């Protein structure tokens, strides 16, 4: 006799048959699910006047938490329930409106960008509505749908009001990016790129997913800012951070140029307060805002290992100190080169300098490795220069110790980033990396927020779904669609900082990675640890780079190479297959299958539309859309628990029922050698870097403690095979 | 078997029917390396 409150405000008598019908629909065709389980696990507390929208959200939560190894199909039952709820939230019904009627209302409300109506006619919009297959919303998993409604679908960040559905996001991201294409082939690409992303061939990053169709145009995931040793640069760096974190960006800061504590200022007119007070200023710049209301602001700061304050900077996240010399809420990347590693192997010392007391030592540290060793040993002997010697064994032990406890002390081998990079170190060296240590692009410090001379490195991302391809030659067509869509994005979006637009338009750097690599190895019956995937990884990532280079090479023929292409090593006719670290020849014997010499000639002749193309990012959130295993990392378990704005999410590995034996889970690995070898093989072809993780299980070691010997041996093993950067250090606890 | 194969439609009924860092370092072992 009690009443439920419908979505339109009216009421009617409570009828459990309505709930049975919904669940029977959502469980249709699924194996080993239970309508009764979902209803009983809901523990739904009825009361007179209970909202019908709250009732539905309860059974979604209940079905979502039933995702298990024994019942993996709940990932689809909860997804179908969640899509149904999301259709009502934005449209009030199940069937979405016409593409034109929606864009009209949305551009009218200021939620979409104005250009959608100007660049496409109503006859063109109706033609793309025929491309849409709204039944592809029934191929998502629950983790994918929660990331859609939580982060990607256009919504109000104060109301929580959901405005669109999934297939509209895809078709409009395709529409906006190719909106500036010629009309004889425009809709040809728009359909093709929509099909590629809606069938999970290509993965799009968070800012493209949540941005491309909205008024505010910023879709670059990574922003790299270099800071000079002046207040004007520090002020400029701070302003740029604030602007970019507010527009969906993760910052990489290079504050290594700042002179050390105690150094003279204006010849002794002032005493330098130190780096840490400025690091604190960089932190408040990052934490002042949110990344477009999608996630929180984050940044990683870089400094050379030989900096004078290096022992104080390595412990900045360490909670065992006073707040004055702690900057906990930023990650850090220690920059190391061959000479630093040599001092450890020989048990010698490492001399620390302020960059202001060693002329040319900083720039040589990146661009000229020989010039660095000359100046370093020279200044080490000079008794007039302020220095400080530390045992290399002690400095390395402190670094890895702080890396182990926080998990966020990263490593960047600066020599590898320049000796094996797409850039000429003498013209445009790589001096830093980004938040997740997968981006390596040139930067020049700023003297003002609008300083035209400085360069801020931007990189736009996307990923190839390795589990969705059946032949490596599908990448040729996929690299064309991906590179074209991203290069068009560079002209389509806005730039809050002039120095950043300069780098983005000059070099046009892209960062295309891969997802579902662990599921890819399972399909080929290979594993991380044993090294059985070495030749398969070599064959795979050769095709990824070849078809990416080829695509940008043809796009260079069509619209001209990037303005600053002459600064790349591709301009000199140098390919990744030349500059890679030769130690890879002892861990993989797979031969090159594609015609690189013809590609070398064509790049010498026509150039590249993009200075960089490939970079392997973690894809923490974006990979979940295709229910793929994130990036190149092995899944934590057959059912992984991943984070969400609402709560926790259960994600089943792809094709669990047929491949649970083929997977090698994260903690089933004996050590790091097999993984790091695969990363080293990948790095042979990747233009930029890889967000390489190191993992350690304390229970696998005597006395339950992880030895410093193993942490350092793995770190040297990574350098031996040309690994550019090191990301997270995962330490088990269970 | 008179009926089609089927998974348990009420799986909930089964609950009622059955009951630091080892900091030591060895440089000589690390010296046996070539970067
Ligand atoms: N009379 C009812 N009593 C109890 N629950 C109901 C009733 N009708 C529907 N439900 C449940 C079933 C669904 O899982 C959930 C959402 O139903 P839904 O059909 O979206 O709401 P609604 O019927 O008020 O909106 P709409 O008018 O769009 O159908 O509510
Ligand atoms: N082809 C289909 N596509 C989508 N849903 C379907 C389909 N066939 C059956 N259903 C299910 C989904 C809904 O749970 C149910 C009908 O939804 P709905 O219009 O909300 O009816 P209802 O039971 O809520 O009655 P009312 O909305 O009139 O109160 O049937
Ligand atoms: N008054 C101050 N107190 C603390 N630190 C300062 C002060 N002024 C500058 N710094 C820091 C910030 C820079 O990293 C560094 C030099 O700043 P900068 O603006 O380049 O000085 P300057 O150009 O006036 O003289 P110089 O560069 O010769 O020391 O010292
Ligand atoms: O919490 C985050 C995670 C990532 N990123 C940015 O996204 C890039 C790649 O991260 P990933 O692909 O894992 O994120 P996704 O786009 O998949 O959410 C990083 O370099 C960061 O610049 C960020 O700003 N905040
Ligand atoms: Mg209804
Ligand atoms: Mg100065």
């Amino acid at each position: 006799n009690l009443l439920v409150t419908k979505r339109d405000g009216s009421t009617e008598r409570i009828n459990l048959d309505k709930i049975h019908r919904v669940l029977d629909w959502a469980a249709e065709g699924l194996h080993n699910v239970s309508i009764s389980q979902v209803e009983l696990r809901s523990h739904i507390q009825f009361y007179d006047g209970i909202k019908t929208s709250d009732i539905h959200e309860t059974i979604i939560k209940a079905a979502a938490d039933l995702i298990s190894r024994d019942a993996p199909d709940y990932q689809y039952l909860a997804a179908r329930l969640a899509i149904f709820h999301l259709r009502k939230k934005a449209y009030g019904q199940f069937e979405p409106p016409a593409l034109y009627d929606h864009v009209v209302k949305m551009v009218e409300m200021g939620k979409y960008d104005n250009h959608l109506l100007e660049d496409y006619t109503e006859e063109e919009f109706k033609q793309m509505d025929t491309f849409i297959d709204h039944d592809r919303d029934m191929t998502f998993s629950y983790a994918a749908v929660k990331q859609l409604e939580g982060k990607y679908l256009v919504q109000n960040r104060v109301t929580g009001e959901i405005y669109e559905s999934a297939q509209f996001l895809y078709i409009l991201v395709a529409a906006c990016l190719f909106s500036n294409y010629p009309r004889e082939t425009r809709l040809q690409y728009v359909k093709r790129f929509y099909d590629a992303v809606s069938t999970f061939k290509i993965s799009l990053p968070t800012p493209i997913m949540s941005g491309v169709r909205t008024p505010t145009r910023q879709f670059s995931s990574c922003v790299l800012i270099e800071c000079g040793d002046s207040l004007d640069s520090i002020n400029a760096t701070s302003s740029a951070i604030v602007k970019y974190v507010s527009q969906r960006a993760g910052i990489g800061i290079n504050a290594g140029r700042i002179r050390a504590l105690g150094s003279p200022i204006r010849g002794g007119e002032a005493f330098h307060t130190g780096c840490i007070p400025f690091y604190k200023h960089f932190q408040t710049a990052v934490k002042s805002c949110s990344q477009g209301g999608v996630r929180g602001g984050a940044a990683t700061l870089f400094y050379p290992m030989w900096h004078l304050e290096v022992e104080s900077l390595l412990v900045l996240k360490n909670n065992r100190g006073v707040e004055g010399n702690r900057v906990r809420h930023m990650d850090y990347g220690v920059q190391i080169n061959k000479l630093m590693y040599t001092r450890l192997l020989k048990g010698e010392d490492i001399t620390l300098f302020s960059p202001s007391d060693v002329p040319g030592l900083y720039d040589a540290f990146f661009a000229d490795q020989e010039e660095f060793e000359r100046l370093y040993t020279k200044y080490e002997k000079d008794d007039s220069i302020r220095k400080q010697r530390v045992k290399a064994v002690e400095l390395f032990s402190l670094m890895m110790q702080e890396r182990a406890s926080t998990g966020r002390i990263y490593i960047q081998n600066v020599d590898h980033c320049n000796t094996h990079s797409p850039f000429d170190p003498a013209i445009a060296p790589v001096r830093q990396s980004n938040l997740c240590l997968e981006i390596a692009l040139p930067t020049k410090p700023l003297n003002d927020v609008n300083d035209e001379n400085g360069e801020i490195a931007l990189c736009t991302l996307s990923a190839f779904n390795l589990g969705a391809i059946n032949n490596l030659d599908e990448l040729e067509e996929l690299a064309i669609l991906a590179v074209r869509a991203l290069d068009a994005l560079l002209d389509y979006q806005d730039y809050p900082i002039p120095a950043a637009k300069r780098g983005a338009m000059g070099r046009r750097t892209l960062g295309i990675g891969v997802i579902n690599f662990a599921y890819y190895l399972a399909k080929h019956g290979k594993r991380y640890s044993d090294g059985s995937a070495n030749n398969l990884t070599h064959k795979t990532f050769e095709a990824i780079q070849y078809y990416l280079l080829k695509a940008s090479n043809e796009l260079a023929k069509e619209q001209g190479a990037c303005p600053w292409f002459n600064e790349t090593t591709y301009a000199k006719g140098i390919l990744p297959i030349d500059t890679y670290k030769k130690d890879l020849d002892t861990i993989a014997n797979e031969p090159l299958h594609y015609d690189w010499e013809a590609l070398r000639e064509s790049i010498k002749t026509h150039g590249l539309r993009n200075s960089t193309l490939s970079a392997l990012m973690p894809s923490e959130t974006s990979s979940q859309i295709s229910n793929a295993t994130n990036g190149i990392e092995p899944p934590r378990g057959y059912v992984s628990i991943k984070a969400s704005k609402d709560g926790i999410l259960r994600q089943v590995v792809p094709d669990y029922e047929h491949l649970h034996d083929a997977y090698e889970l994260l903690w089933e690995m004996p050590g790091n050698d097999g993984y790091l070898q695969l990363v080293g093989i990948m790095q042979k072809f990747i233009d930029q870097s890889i967000s390489a993780n190191t993992n350690y299980d304390p229970s696998r070691f005597p006395s339950g403690k992880v030895p410093m010997q193993q942490l350092l041996k793995d770190l040297l093993t990574a350098y031996k095979f040309g690994v550019k950067t090191l990301y997270y250090q995962n330490t088990r606890d269970g | 078997l008179p009926f089609q194969t089927r998974s348990n439609p009420i799986p909930w009924i089964n609950t009622w029917l059955v009951s630091q860092i080892d900091s030591e370092v060895d440089t000589d072992d690390l010296s046996n390396f070539q970067l």
